[PDB]
C-alpha cells in the first residue's frame, strides 16, 4: 500500500522527451557546425557600406584606357 | 590604403591587370573562383616578368646559335647628345 510509483507509460513518455531535446540539441549542433562552414557575403563579411571589392587606384595622373573588367 | 597609387598619385605599373582580377574575384564565388586563374597569372606576370624573361632566354639561346645573318629593320643604339642629329 505504501508502494506509489510512477506508471511504467509516463516513464517511458517522460524519457522520450527528455531524448527528443537531446536530439534537437544533436540536430541544432550538427546544423551551426555546417553553417560556420558556409562563406559569407563580401558585405557581410568585409564591409557592408562600400560593398564593391574592385579597387580605383591614385586619380592624378588618371589615364584613359587603365581601367580593366 | 595606398594600394593602386603610383610614385606620382596616378595608377601603378600593374593596376590594370590588378583591377581585372579584382572584378572576378567580385563576379566569382569560393567554388567557382578557380575561374580566373588567368588573370591571377597575368598579373602575377605583370608584377615579375617570369615567362617574359624565359622567353627572351629561349630567342637569345637560339640567336647566339646562328652564323647566318638577319635581314630586319634592325636597332640602333645612340648617345645621348645624338638624338635628333642628321
Amino acid at each position: 500500500t505504501f508502494f506509489h510509483p510512477k506508471s511504467r507509460e509516463d516513464i517511458l513518455n517522460e524519457e522520450a522527451k527528455i531524448v527528443q531535446a537531446l536530439n534537437n540539441q544533436r540536430e541544432l549542433t550538427i546544423k551551426m557546425h555546417e553553417l560556420k562552414r558556409e562563406e559569407k557575403d563580401y558585405a557581410h563579411s568585409y564591409s557592408p557600406l562600400f560593398s564593391d571589392p574592385v579597387p580605383q587606384g591614385g586619380s592624378i595622373g588618371k589615364a584613359p584606357g587603365s581601367s580593366r573588367e | 590604403t595606398a594600394a593602386g597609387i603610383s610614385l606620382t598619385g596616378g595608377r601603378n605599373r600593374c593596376f590594370s591587370e590588378w583591377q581585372s582580377f579584382m572584378h572576378c574575384t567580385a563576379k566569382t564565388d569560393a567554388k567557382s573562383r578557380a575561374q580566373c586563374l588567368p588573370n591571377f597569372e597575368d598579373y602575377m606576370e605583370c608584377l615579375h616578368h617570369t615567362k617574359e624573361k624565359a622567353r627572351l632566354r629561349e630567342i637569345e639561346s637560339v640567336l647566339k646559335q646562328k652564323k647566318e645573318g638577319l635581314e630586319a629593320p634592325p636597332v640602333k643604339v645612340i648617345p645621348v647628345k645624338a638624338i635628333g642629329l642628321v
